[PDB]
């Protein structure tokens, strides 16, 4: 009822900005600020925080995508390797 | 420490004196068991004791299985 | 520089939030047309009560959760915004006399109302 | 600019939703024409009990969630509640104690003088 | 300050709505042992007595009902 | 936080706050029926994101497995 | 601003219009005169109604939650 | 309207039934306490005494176990 | 519909009138709570009532544990 | 949305008036059988979805 | 028992060769599958069905059946067309 | 079958729930028949889950 | 809406016509998919951020469902794609 | 029939006549309510009947326990 | 020898009616000679009633704190 | 406040051998993992520690960290591993 509205003649998309965040695999200026922040910090505010439930779940996205991009690397190279190697055979 | 200690201690610092109070009622009715005075007073305190441990120790366990489950989904 | 604003600014704030700046003050009241404490008439056939200005008073703000104002016949406002239900009143009959118990303002708006209220008895002959 | 703009402005709305704008006032009503408490009457055979103005009229509004209105014989603050009205009777002077907001405390004042109207005597033989 | 929970508040609700028989027990008392065998002082203690058995008892009742309210619902935050 | 750096109120605020208002009178009725409701739906919460993401990252290593 | 078991609560909180003031009060007349048979009649009625309110809020917030912990658990 | 569950229906049920009891009581009891040997009066008492008393017995015994019937259903919803 | 509802229903119809019969007792009592033959009548259709009650609920609350543990294996 | 739609009524119903046996033993009835159908729901799809990602794994 | 009706004869085809056997049993399996899949979603949302434990002990059958025979069929296609591209690799 | 003589067993006690001779008999049929599903239920996916791992053997 | 059904007159597709190239074909393809997905995810994320929507069951079950749908979509494309290259690799190296 | 029936019926059984004399006593005693041979008579044989039937209750109870904790390991 | 917690609950009462368990036995070789002297029964009367309440206290307060203690190691888990 | 004690300017003119980093992390946990172990178990073995309310609600919290601690060096063990096999495995 309250405050409703529909866009009716064209499909513009709105839920999301279209931008070049879709011409990239990863991130990596955001990998490269997070993997600073937990790696300049040596005895500086604590350790430990296995527990909090807040930054707990922050430490869960770093966690898994500076694995993935690193995953990603070894392929590449291969790959680039493999290439060189069919050219000169062949 | 740690985060779980946080919660814990949110308490205790909450019940100001509680913990004494109760020792305190308590050995004041042990001097005179049949003061109906001193009797009263010591049914509340103990009841207001046995509340203040039960919540605490329900919260702390919701706490633990929130991080028990997310240190799963590391992996 | 903007890095040290940002972070001394903030632990400053941290620091002083514990601070309690709210103080309570006692004011002293004398009535001089009425006595201060509830009376009974124990008449022949009936009792009748009679409530002092205390219980009256007392009962009218009872768990009022909304500050008083207009009465009639940056941290200011924080201090302003000060419950109804925090004021205190003590009948002390041996001077005759009220003890309030709250902020300046509520004092104040207390004190009128008191001297609203204690007007002077006209005389009635009846032959 | 526009984020300069933008920040200020949700971060100024945020520092005032502490503060709260509605108050309380009284109004003290003597009556001209009647006694505020309750009365009752002894009788060789009968005892009566005739409740007060402040009885009635608390016996009537008790528990109302809507404002009052239109007695017949930033505005969110205008829309306190009829319950939050509270009323005292105080005998020593004959008056009439009245605790919420403006348009309350005037409402009820009209109503009390719709209702305090003095009695005609009559004499039996 | 010294720190007083929910029940604590409910009980001290009857402390302060009687205002002193708890001395009026004890002067009524202290009366009747001098001279046992007056009516009109049997017949005081009789009520004092009477009330403040009653008083006793509604307070008890009162703060036991509401501790097992709460138990109930902390029960429910596992 | 205090903070913007240019270039409403989420659950986790809301459940510290009622724990810091319970925790001074741990026997009130209705602070304790508050913080019930308020706790339930912290730990649903809770979960429901961290399941999310996980699939999300298992969906990225199977991809990159199936191009190796 | 607040979820679903909010609302169900709530729908509680607003079906006994008033119950939860007039305890107190009832409580607020009693502790005057507790030799007051009519007082400890009324009394024993609102001391009752309100147990049963707070039970039934709290068992329906539980199941509540125990539904929809087990949808969530087949995000996986 | 003041809000009323059904305890407290029931309970109401007794109160308009007695319709006048309540006040009879209390008018009886002034005859009495005006003149005490009369056993027109002391007769007359003795019979509105004991109504109230089963009158009131009755009905706390009637909510008690409304009371337990619910919350026994109650205990069901987990 | 559904079948806890039939399950429930079966005491409704089981017993034809209970409901409209302890209110009617209990209409007919408070006119006259001191007349024995009221109080004898009163005591057992209360009783009855409560068991009918116990009853009902005890046996839908069987009903729906089988359910939930045979669902609990379609996984 | 039958089922879903009753509830909500049971539970205004019994909102009003928490003390009421009829009520109370209407809404334990309701809420069982939502309870039951919800569950029952989800773990058909979750095992419907299951079959579809197990096929791509065979061929992957 | 109320609005019930069974075809009695089937429609009947020439079988010539391997083509139309198999267009044949890929039309007997799909038909099936779909039934079966929109017999459950039925049963899962008739209220009389969802709550008596007459019913569910049936409804845990049909979705058991389901999924080891769709399992079967992936698993022998898949076998045979592995065995097709290891033949032809060699 | 055991599921006509329950849903028997209820039909006479719901005539007269408080007659103890017919609540004895009751209490017996429900608790047989209780364990009797659950037997009969987790047998189903005991069997069903070793003809799965079958498949996902060699798969 | 709920309370309407609206159709089409008669489905007419110009884009059924091959008109545009073997590559205009593709990238038509990989646009459509990529801006398919992101506002997928995004949805996905403010279902879950919004407190009324992670709270109740009629909610939750849609959820669940589009979830699901999500992945199954990803993970086809992505092995169909494979499978292309494959087809590429084998012919050329042999 | 099942095991569980064959342990009420061990009790139906050790209990030859209870169920009738009970019976039969309560009508004598209907007829003449103020005998004190027919009360001591009744009495003694209403207090048998309960703790039979309570006896009877907890151990269908008890048994059904041991069963479903067995039947809850085929998991 | 190892004295536990609740141990140390129960003499806090034993240690509190420091003579009593003596007096009772004492006022009843007292009374037991001579069972018709009012002043005999009088002190009985008194010194019975005193060691039922206190026998009676000291067993309910043991419950509550061993109810407390098993709650909490009930969430070891 | 007991005992405390923390190093300065750890790396800031020397830095260990990989070799070595991994050998002082293992010992440094084993210890005090062996030791919070044994601190567990006498506050269980005490008497008068196992029945005191203040004692118990202190015990739960010990229960909790280890538990907590011991999962989490687990889990990332096991992920950091599964780098090196990817890396490695031909
Ligand atoms: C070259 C051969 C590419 C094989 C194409 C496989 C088609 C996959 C499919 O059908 O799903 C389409 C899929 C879904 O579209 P839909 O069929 O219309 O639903 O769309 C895609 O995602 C296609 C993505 C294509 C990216 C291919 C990489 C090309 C890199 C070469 C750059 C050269 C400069
Ligand atoms: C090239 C190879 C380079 C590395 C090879 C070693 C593989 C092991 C790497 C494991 C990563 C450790 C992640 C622990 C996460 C954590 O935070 O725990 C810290 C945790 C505590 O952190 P704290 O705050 O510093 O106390 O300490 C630990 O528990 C460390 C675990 C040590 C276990 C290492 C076992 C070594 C076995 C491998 C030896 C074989 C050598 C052959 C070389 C490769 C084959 C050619």
């Amino acid at each position: 009822v309250i405050g409703q509205a529909v866009n009716i003649r064209s499909m513009e998309t709105d839920i999301v900005s279209l931008d070049d965040r879709l011409l990239q695999a990863f991130s990596g200026s955001a990998i490269a600020t997070a993997v600073d922040k937990q790696t300049i910090t040596n005895r500086i505010e604590d350790p430990n925080l296995v527990t909090d439930p807040k930054e707990l779940a922050i430490s869960q996205e770093m966690i898994s995508d500076y694995n993935l991009y690193v995953s990603m690397v070894s392929t590449l190279t291969r790959k680039g390797v493999g290439a060189v190697e069919t050219l000169l055979r062949s | 420490s740690g985060y779980l200690d946080d919660v814990s201690a949110k308490f205790d610092t909450g019940v100001d004196n509680l913990q004494t109070q109760v020792t305190e009622a308590l050995d004041k009715l042990a001097a005179k068991p049949s003061d109906p005075a001193l009797l009263a007073a010591y049914q509340s305190k103990l009841s207001e004791y046995n509340l203040y441990r039960n919540a605490q120790s329900n919260t702390v366990k919701v706490f633990k299985d929130i991080d028990a489950a997310i240190i799963q989904n590391f992996r | 520089y903007v890095d040290m604003v940002v972070n001394a600014a903030t632990m400053m704030d941290k620091q002083n939030d514990g601070i309690e700046l709210g103080r309570q003050k006692i004011g002293v009241m004398r009535l001089n047309n009425t006595f201060v404490g509830d009376r009974t008439y124990n008449l022949r056939d009936q009792k009748m009560v009679i409530p002092g200005i205390a219980t009256a008073i007392e009962r009218l703000l009872q768990g009022e959760e909304q500050p008083l104002g207009n009465i009639v016949s940056l941290q200011e406002a924080l201090k302003q915004n000060a419950a109804a239900g925090n004021i205190k009143i003590v009948a002390y009959p041996d001077t005759n006399s009220l003890l309030v118990k709250g902020t300046a303002e509520q004092v104040h708006f207390i004190e009128m109302l008191v001297k609203a209220l204690d007007v002077a008895k006209r005389h009635v002959e009846l032959s």
